């Protein structure tokens, strides 16, 4: 997936 | 013809952005000043800080548009992932200067064409996003204009891996409409306006493109970026 | 958005002249070597037999452009900037326009569709042939006529913004009059529907991209020591 | 030029 690889931008969007 | 719904969601987003622009405020004042081996690793650290900064205000954009917390999250980081160079890139034609050519980040300071340079910048992708900058100034956009331009790039229905196309085509057309009968409203003696917007998206993927180009030559030169811009950015 | 009498004219002689265009190119177009089991040989004949066609497409693309008001009163090298970028888009959006969706294939000669798995035999790369596939797909689903294709070709060719352009103003301002001309000619053709125009519009930016996309494909070529013919080789190699 | 680096597309443009 993505979301696996985009670690980061994906704690920016969770907040 | 503005309807109360569209006047209301257009306010929203100019609401919105200046919210995310309190939101990071501080995160902008810690930022590695402006300024060897040192200064030049500084600019570059510099620049690059400024462009993390600005991916976390993109991102708190988002969760504001409407529409964009419902699609999944692997979409949302898809939409993310390609349009934030080219949101950068609005607010960068934003904040450009004509009379100097020069373009106002942090708000005592414009940086020209020799200062993107020193910042670690290869005159291929500098020399068109001054170009653009110069172009996108004469259209003269407004705070109104430059939201729904940056919400239209991030419902883009054709990004590598989106999966809900359908939805974020939809989504992306209340964007169009609300901005054609904005763009009446600010212009109503002039219908170009509103398609010379919409091709400046157009643009923005060559440029988008460009900024792969540059991407690239990093890894030659082995000068890295910092993680958020690499997981974004990097092969 | 008034249809006006020089627009619709302007509109019909751009249909026309694509049309005179073709009948142009039939007889060069006979003698493209013709689509051939598993050799050397036979995948250099597919490759011949694509790029034959891109040729006689490019004529066309050229053709066509002469007779596009203002095209000819700019500097011949202006001419020559607009023409090598927007001829791989123009041909995209001509690749749309053969397109059918049953099948998922390509209709180029007659009797004769193409389909992905034709794409890679014939030399392409899948990183490239998917994307096409997937931008013909999308403009199917528009249902583009003679007339929308006719002025969003022209629109493409009279981008500002390509490399080497140097009266980006005048160019500019010929491709205003074409959208005009769309934007009246679209609330005619689809007066309950105001987001098809901007909808037109938009595909000229996923056309950017596949543009992008196309480059990486010509540098491929390269490294497969796969030559292009010498008019697609003056206007896409680096 | 792009016009002397593009003979076969000048060539059909001249007609
Ligand atoms: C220009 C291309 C984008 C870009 C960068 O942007 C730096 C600037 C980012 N930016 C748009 C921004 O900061 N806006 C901004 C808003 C508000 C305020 C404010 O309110 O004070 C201040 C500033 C920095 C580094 C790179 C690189 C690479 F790293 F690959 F080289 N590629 O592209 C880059
Ligand atoms: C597909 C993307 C464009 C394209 C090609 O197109 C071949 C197809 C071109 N075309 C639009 C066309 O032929 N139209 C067409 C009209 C009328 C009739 C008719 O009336 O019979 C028949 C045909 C062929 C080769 C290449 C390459 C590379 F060179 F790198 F391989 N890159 O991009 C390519």
């Amino acid at each position: 997936s993505l979301t696996e690889r985009h670690k980061i931008l994906h704690r920016l969007l969770q907040e | 013809q503005l309807s109360p719904e569209q006047l209301g969601m257009i306010e929203k987003l100019v609401a919105a952005q200046q919210q995310c622009n309190r939101r990071s405020f501080s995160d902008r004042l810690r930022v590695t000043p402006w300024p060897s081996r040192e200064a030049r690793q500084q600019r570059f650290a510099h620049f690059t800080e400024l462009a993390i900064v600005s991916v976390q205000e993109i991102v708190d954009f988002a969760k504001q548009l409407p529409g964009f917390l419902q699609l999944s999250r692997e979409d949302q980081i898809a939409l993310l992932k390609t349009s934030a160079i080219e949101v950068m890139l609005l607010e960068t034609s934003r904040r450009y200067n004509p009379g100097s050519e020069s373009i106002t980040f942090l708000k005592d300071f414009s940086y020209n064409r020799e200062d993107f340079a020193k910042a670690g910048l290869q005159v291929e992708f500098i020399n068109p996003i001054f170009e653009f900058s110069r172009a996108m100034n004469e259209l003269q956009l407004n705070d109104a204009e430059f939201a729904l331009l940056i919400a239209i790039s991030i419902f883009s229905a054709d990004r590598p891996n989106v999966q809900d196309q359908l939805q974020v085509e939809r989504l992306q057309h209340t964007y169009v409409e609300a901005l054609h009968a904005y763009v009446s409203i600010h212009h109503p003696h002039d219908r170009l306006m509103f398609p010379r917007m919409l091709m400046k998206l157009v643009s923005l993927r060559t440029l988008s493109s460009v900024h792969s180009e540059q991407v690239f030559a990093l890894r030659l030169q082995d000068k890295k970026l910092p993680p958020l811009l690499s997981e974004i950015w990097d092969v």
